[PDB]
């Protein structure tokens, strides 16, 4: 009766990660999941080896696929997206920025202190350039900060390029550079452990944390005016239920038959 | 105490096994590279009360003997190593094996493990590993972190595309195992087999010649289970279990009946 | 030799009641027949301490 | 009378004890809050009749003693402490626990309950009281008259907002305890715990650091019971509470064949 509980249980928890892609249809940044199963062979040393039925089906791995997904355009130049591979770095508290997690979604604001932070109010992570210098100088992230008055000139626009550098322009006709958005890779994706808020940190599975530059070697590239929208597509969603539901019925099938054979000879 | 009470005890046990080996097959309804397996019965031994042929008065033999069976069993569960269907995903480091062919993955033994699910992936180091287990995969396939984009050729080459470099870096070549016999096969689980006595030895070769199938990337094979054919075996299985405990009950109901007279 | 370790998974009792209760049926069965047989020697017993 | 009846007779109290307990779960299908029940079984002494590994002989001693059960019982009725989902509601006053963490209250006695369920309200001096029979959540957070709108930090940070006057005033800190073994907790009712001797020192703390849980207003956590898995095993309990009325019936019968023959 195990074996058919096996498959109950292994469609179950299709039905459950598939129900999860579904929810999550309009959350920004989004990676969708897909069940993986496994076999059950278990045998001793006074087991017959010639018969072998199996033991039943295993969970192997929740997935955690990470093709990109589209694009909405909102022509806000303070929401953000990575055409490509990469992360943003965001951390929760300004004052540590190495305890930081890795997001997808890029839609910021400025806080009270003209920080730019996550709905969630987390701080994200760039690199210090120098007004006058180009390349990074030093690569340790800080948070991004975008000053009112930089002098003196009050702010007016902010405006993103292909290299994630963040410049403000002041009332005075000044155009400072205030820094580049870091970007964050790992050579595992599918390794990160999920956080809450569509957000991953690193682990042993997926390697180190590799930070660099947009557009700079195996980088994407961040534009503005751009959010990333679920990377699931609906109708296979969609028949994916249909294909679970008809294994937990043939599953509940097996089950019923088992129940039957034990009910018949306690009739005897 | 009643020869009809084994034989039937027999029977019991063959339909069970063989309903354990169906149970088993719809749970694996969904395993990527999952093979089908069904029971094989045949009949035991038969008691040799007469001779079929002895010599009953000469120029005279008996044409049928006096023979009672001993039941049946289940003698084996063959695996039906037939191909089955493709899966067309996104995914990068899935792959197929389109023809005949195993993959092979290096176990925590140390020994070489076959299998038919392509679903891939990558370690912290980046070598090419198993989506399950971890298992890496023989020959290490290691992926530069300097890549942008994976493609696995038909032929197993893996490459990789690097940014201002055109002509793609090759960074491995899978190898596939085909075995004369992959019924003989001893499934370990995790979707892994290992060779037998009967399996044959492996054979190893480039993916797409000798005979060896192609590497379909971002593609998985699906099981080749039937749920048509399962259910219905189901039924019949359960017809003739439940045949063989009215034998049971009428023999349970002989010897009371005995017991209260004699 | 040794076996291997499997997270999240529990090894269920190998007892099959298929085939512990025709095994019952059995042993009720002799048990009863054995009884028989004392019974029978009881009432040769009985008979001849009568007769002789 | 007979052993085979009193082996099966623990038999069925351990299956009833695992329906009751099963049966429980249904129950509190809706509970918020709730932590399923795992029955734990666990075979008793084995009569020794004969030693195995005892003196045969000398160089040969008995490879398997005659060794008889005394048959099993639910020996632990284990809280699955896992996650529940959580829900989304209207109301400002229940919270929820992202992660490790139980809520504090006082109980009528004077000792602290831990909760995992957060449906709280208040009562007519405005203190933070549960929703059921009213016990104040420690330390105190009374709500002041003047209050418009109420937030709950993640950090446990209560405070509430005051007309003509910007920034929300502070009121009060919510902290949860957690524990090394939640399974060890007892089970008082009305979603209460209590710490026991197994369940370890409490620890409390501030709500999302040194690895507690985080405050999530306006969102309650559902039961963890999956009635599937309650159904299926309630099932199979029930044919193993059948399995040893066969054996307490057919023992009955050979006893009322005995005082017939013997």
């Amino acid at each position: 009766s195990y074996v058919s509980l096996s498959g109950l249980s292994a469609a179950q928890l299709d039905l459950n990660t598939t129900s999860n892609n579904i929810a999550n249809a309009n959350t920004y940044g989004f990676k969708e999941s897909r069940a993986e199963f496994a076999d059950v062979y278990s045998n001793s040393l006074f087991t017959n080896a010639k018969t072998t039925p199996g033991g039943g089906a295993q969970a192997s791995q929740v997935a955690q696929q990470f093709h990109e997904g589209s694009s909405i355009y909102t022509n806000n130049p303070m929401d953000l997206r990575v055409s490509g591979t990469g992360f943003f770095a965001v951390a929760k508290e300004r004052l540590t920025p190495q305890q930081n997690e890795l997001t997808r979604n890029g839609a910021f604001h400025l806080n009270k202190e003209n920080y730019m932070v996550t709905a969630n109010d987390e701080f994200l992570l760039g690199y210090q350039v120098d007004p006058s210098s180009g390349e990074v100088s030093s690569y340790e992230p800080q948070p991004i900060n975008i000053p009112a008055e930089f002098g003196t000139g009050f702010l007016t626009k902010v405006d993103f390029d292909e290299n994630g550098s963040v410049m403000g322009t002041y009332s005075n006709g000044e155009n400072v550079t205030l820094g580049r958005v870091a970007l964050v890779r790992v050579p595992n994706e599918q390794g990160l452990d999920k956080k809450g808020g569509t957000q991953w940190d690193s682990t042993q599975f997926s390697g180190d944390k590799i930070w660099g530059e947009s557009n700079k070697g195996s980088f994407g590239t961040i534009n503005n005016g751009m959010l990333e929208q679920s990377n699931i597509d609906m109708t296979q969603e969609l028949v994916d239920l249909i294909s679970a539901q008809r294994n937990f019925q043939a599953n509940s099938r097996s089950l019923e038959v088992h129940n039957q054979l034990q009910q018949n000879i306690l009739q005897i | 105490m009643h020869p009809a009470l084994w034989v039937s005890k027999t029977g019991l046990d063959a339909q069970q096994t063989n309903i354990a080996t169906i149970s088993n097959n719809l749970a694996n309804a969904s395993t990527v590279g999952y093979k089908k397996s069904r029971a094989v019965f045949e009949d035991l031994f038969y008691q040799n009360i007469n001779q079929p042929g002895g010599q009953s008065s000469q120029n005279t033999e008996l044409p049928s003997g006096l023979m009672l069976g001993a039941g049946s069993k289940v003698v084996a569960t063959q695996k039906v190593h037939t191909h089955g269907n493709a899966q067309t995903t996104t995914n990068a480091l899935d792959m197929m094996v389109e023809g005949d062919g195993f993959f092979q993955v290096t176990l925590p033994d140390g020994n070489i493990g076959y299998t038919r699910n392509g679903q891939f992936t990558l370690n912290g180091e980046g070598t090419l590993v198993t989506s399950g287990s971890g298992y890496p995969v023989e020959p290490e396939i290691v992926i530069p972190e300097d890549a942008i984009s994976i493609t696995v050729g038909t032929d197993g080459e893996v490459s990789v595309r690097v940014r201002g470099q055109q002509d793609n870096q090759v960074v491995g070549q899978l190898t596939i195992t085909d075995f004369v016999n992959p019924g003989g096969l001893e499934p370990i689980g995790q979707n892994l087999y290992l060779p037998t006595g009967a399996s044959g030895d492996p054979q190893e070769g480039v993916p797409g010649l000798d005979g060896l199938g192609e590497i379909r990337q971002s593609m998985l094979e699906a099981s080749n289970v039937n749920v048509t054919e399962e259910l219905v075996n189901m039924i019949e299985a359960q017809r003739v279990y439940e045949m063989n405990s009215k034998v049971i009950s009428s023999v349970d109901k002989m010897m009371s009946f005995v017991n209260q007279q004699l």
